[PDB]
RNA sequence: GAACGCACAUUGCGCCCGCCGGUAUUCCGGCGGGCAUGCCUGUUCGAGCGUCAUUUCAACCAUCAAGCCCUGGGCUUGUGUUGGGGACCCGCGGCUGCUCGCGGGCCCUGAAAAGCAGUGGCGGGCUCGCUGGCGGGUGCCAGCCGUAAAACCC
RNA sequence: AAGCUCCUUCGACGAGUCGAGUAGUUUGGGAAUGCUGCUCAAAAUGGGAGGUAAAUUUCUUCUAAAGCUAAAUACCGGCCA
RNA sequence: UUGACCUCGGAUCAGGUAGGAGGACCCGCUGAACUUAAGCAUAUCAAUAAGCGGAGGAAAAGAAACCAACAGGGAUUGCCCUAGUAACGGCGAGUGAAGCGGCAACAGCUCAAAUUUGAAAGCUGGCUUCGGCCCGCGUUGUAAUUUGGAGAGGAUGCUUU
């Protein structure tokens, strides 16, 4: 029904509406906490898209990230550290995905969906309860969500020959002389 | 301040009441009712804000304005005119001995020299009355439950009685006695 | 002198912000709502229209258990949820929209007067999510719709329908294109 | 907190949830029950008869006059009735 | 000790709910159970020149009564209608007459609408005259009647 | 409740993301090998990547920007043998 | 005056959760210098050591915006050869893959974009006599159906629990 058009908005956002709503929102974040709890998303169709459900034990929560470089750049990507000062934050829960939600001159403002893996609603839930396993303690800080797998070069192909495995265990696998028992 | 849909719903409730009192008017007074007096309490609800002529001054014979205000009142042909013109004002019916025993008991006062006193004493309402046949408060009590000539004088000397507002609690002849019980 | 809080401070700024810039026509048609008569008349047929509330519910399903222990018409209701009512209008089942005017992000319903003009629904701008959320005994309803009532009432609902599209569309035809706000002045 | 639950269901225009909610308060001017158990209270207060006796001495003395007593707001009809009975 | 009522280099110092002993409802000592932070769900309490709703636009005639006649079938009284327009058919009152009234038959229209309003009185109201009483005018009457006079009012 | 068949009915696929310019970093890898920061900022018979001198970009092969998943693999630590 | 909604707070309220350790292996971030080139700075060392953050019995990766140019293959991982080849480089030092082929192991799926709309059909808590009762979450969307080498809706006739 509605997140068709809003999908379409999303897609226009120097457009007049949008820039209206995210100016007057940008003046709002911007005189609120660095990372502070959003009642709902201000995009649902981005967030739906993503994993988040309106149940307990699903929150959001808006972080501002300072812009700019570390010449030397800085490899992790504003996004990554977002999820990672939000993962601190609210120890207790599990870093599910996020997205950009606005930006200014000096910071880009992202939303974080977070999952309590602890309430009862998640845990009885076949499609979310694989985040109640202990394998995904902080995904955020190994590289195991949206811009960590983006960053790792994580994809199929010639392009991504030394990184799509993990380069590190393809440098070690390359770097290792295999003595076998005949010779 | 007050809108055009008051002014039009006043406007057809006056109408209305216009052609019930031209067709009460014009149609013979005859009650499905022996022919034989009886005796009925009425108590007047809130309705139409606005009364016409006719029902006010029947209203002010049979002396009801204030706030939930009761009478007995006999039944004949003419008190049986009377209360089919102002029927959607009042409500009426026979009531029990244990009903006006309590109604009285409870809330009965008197008026003297234009003035309310509360019952207080039998020697007070021996000097208000005090050659009538009348000599205490169970008196005037079987003469408002056994008929006889002493109504009038016993009716003009008791006020009448502004009973409790209910919280929740036609014609009819035996409902009255739950609507006084919950009335008082 | 004396501090106020924080979040008052926000609220009373975001008022002052939200009215005194250069708003663009799509949202500054939202300013302009029901009036109280017709907003009146509107919530009475919807009132006559709710739908059941839980406990209606269960016990008509134990009426109906217990008369199989020991026939009925499509039932009537106030149609509510966005997605759903999107969907009505898409395909023209809407017989009349009433958007609320305070959704937080806006966004949902930007586009719902557009879709209602472009599909051909009478729609109007309402005072208030929360009285929506009344007459469909949630907290909130950021939209309802009717499409199709009982026999007992078509006309009523057909004033109605006419009432708003002479009362509220045609004094909204020349200020649903135009940009809100300013300081000129 | 069922009074705030009973005011909420009187604005929000619900009569059969209103109805629903004033059984549930057991509200003593429809019973003529009283509002709360006092169960526990009596009992601690009185362990033996005796002093029941001497306390009922000006309860029974208060409801004899009570019960010659008319109603109002505060005290309605039908624990007046109680009273008698 | 992550170390968690406060300090910590002292076997020290506080708050809430209870107990025991020694002069003991008042004094002292000891004991039992609790009192860290961030965050999630729920509960409860509280703020906001954030925000909406709050002056019935409802129902209420008889869902059948009363009286007749041959006690088995009917009869009689119970006066209850939105406003317009039309390239028609009449009837009856009026007018010297055209025509105008009252009543029908045939259509059309969203509970639609752009001057055309004229028939005589009785009462009450307002107004102005004469010495409470007597007389007339009135685009006043959410008051009656139909020209003859009432009803109603007090 | 479920699978299949048929068709004068339909068939929604992820945007500050691709991409362009530029500065670092990295790679055997200027179709920048990948990543990141800044500026600008998309599409819908669309988009990505390849093949081809072959007569014009003919053809081939897949669907990015949401997510889960055992086994074969590693192992100076833990319980043992 | 009263009652909703929204937003922001308080509570020694109820139920939970995180921190530290270990760290051989694993996933990220950050990141040298000696040395070689008989000097040395590009390069190498090395995307290593040290430092910081985060898991498990494995982790990671993973069901193609892939490889290929075929008579085609068909998620990921690892072994063998490919191959010291291609490619890049004070073209010096040197650096240095991948497709195919043989093998080990094999397993596929869940959402978002739909109106249940002839019925929020969904779920967390509290009270329990444990059987079913209340408050709340939620329509700014919780169940069912569907996931593009698909699918839906009707019709149809078999076959399944």
């Amino acid at each position: 029904g509605a997140l068709k058009y809003l999908e379409e908005l999303s897609k226009k956002k120097q457009s007049d509406v949008v820039r209206f709503l995210l100016r007057v929102r940008c003046w709002e974040y911007r005189q609120l906490n660095v990372i502070h709890r959003a009642s709902r998303p201000s995009r649902p169709d981005k967030a739906r898209r993503l994993g988040y459900k309106a149940k307990q034990g699903y929150v959001i929560y808006r972080v501002r990230v300072r812009r700019g470089g570390r010449q030397l750049k800085y490899q992790r990507s504003l996004r990554a550290t977002a999820e990672e000062r939000v993962g601190r934050r609210c120890s207790n829960l599990r870093v599910l995905n996020s997205y950009w939600v606005n930006q200014d001159s000096t910071y880009k403002y992202y939303e974080v969906i977070l999952v309590d893996p602890n309430h009862k609603a998640i845990r009885r839930d076949p499609r979310i309860n694989w985040i109640c396993n202990p394998v995904h303690k902080h995904r955020e800080c190994r590289g195991l969500t949206s811009t960590g797998k983006k960053s790792r070069g994580l994809n199929k192909g010639h392009r991504f020959n030394k990184t799509r495995a993990g380069r590190r265990k393809t440098w070690k696998r390359h770097n290792t002389l295999s003595l076998w028992r005949y010779r | 301040f007050k809108r055009a849909e008051k002014y039009v719903k006043e406007y057809r409730e006056q109408e209305r009441e216009k052609i019930r009192l031209a067709r009460i008017a014009k149609q013979q007074g005859s009650f499905h009712i022996p022919a034989e007096a009886k005796l009925v309490f009425v108590i007047r609800i809130k309705g139409i804000n606005k009364i016409p002529p006719k029902p006010r001054k029947i209203l002010q014979l049979l002396r009801l304005r204030q706030i939930n205000n009761g009478v007995f009142v006999k039944v004949t042909k003419a008190t049986a005119e009377m209360i089919k013109i102002v029927e959607p004002w009042v409500a009426y019916g026979y009531p029990n001995l244990k009903s006006v025993r309590e109604l009285i008991y409870k809330r009965g006062y008197g008026k003297v020299n234009g003035q309310r006193i509360p019952l207080t004493d039998n020697a007070i309402i021996e000097e208000n009355l005090g050659k009538y046949g009348i000599i205490c408060i169970e008196d005037l009590i079987h003469e408002i439950f056994t008929v006889g000539p002493n109504f009038k004088q016993a009716a003009n000397f008791l006020w009448p009685f502004k009973l409790s507002n209910p919280n929740g609690g036609g014609n009819r002849e035996e409902h009255i006695n739950a609507l006084i019980r919950a009335m008082n | 002198m004396v501090k106020w809080p924080e979040y008052i401070r926000l609220q009373r700024q975001k008022k002052i912000l939200r009215m005194r810039l250069k708003v663009p026509p799509a949202i500054a048609q939202f300013q302009y709502t029901l009036d109280k008569n017709l907003a009146a008349q509107a919530f009475k047929l919807l009132n006559k229209y709710r739908p059941e509330t839980k406990q209606e519910k269960k016990e008509r399903l134990l009426r109906e258990a217990t008369a199989i222990k020991e026939v009925s018409k499509k039932p009537y209701t106030v149609k509510y949820g966005l997605n759903h009512v999107v969907g009505l209008i898409e395909n023209k089942k809407a017989s009349l929209v009433l958007i609320a005017n305070d959704v937080d992000p806006i966004e949902l319903v930007v586009f719902l007067p557009a879709l209602c003009r472009k599909m051909g629904i009478p729609y109007a701008i309402i005072k208030g999510k929360a009285r929506l959320g009344t007459l469909v005994h949630k907290k909130t309803a950021a939209v309802v719709a009717i499409t199709e009532v009982r026999s007992e009432d078509k006309n009523e609902l057909a004033k109605l329908i006419s009432a708003v599209k002479e009362g509220y569309l045609e004094k909204v035809e020349d200020t649903r294109k135009r940009w809100g706000g300013g300081i000129m002045g | 907190a069922l009074e705030k639950k009973i005011s909420r269901a009187l604005g929000r225009g619900d009569v059969s949830n209103a109805a629903r909610l004033e059984r549930n308060a057991n509200l003593p001017e429809k019973t003529g029950k009283p509002r709360y158990t006092l169960n526990h209270i009596i009992r601690e207060r009185y362990p033996t008869f005796q002093d029941a006796l001497r306390d009922l001495d000006d309860c029974l003395s208060m409801l004899f006059l009570f019960a010659n007593l008319p109603s109002t707001t505060a005290v309605p009809a039908k624990m007046i009735a109680r009273c008698e009975r």
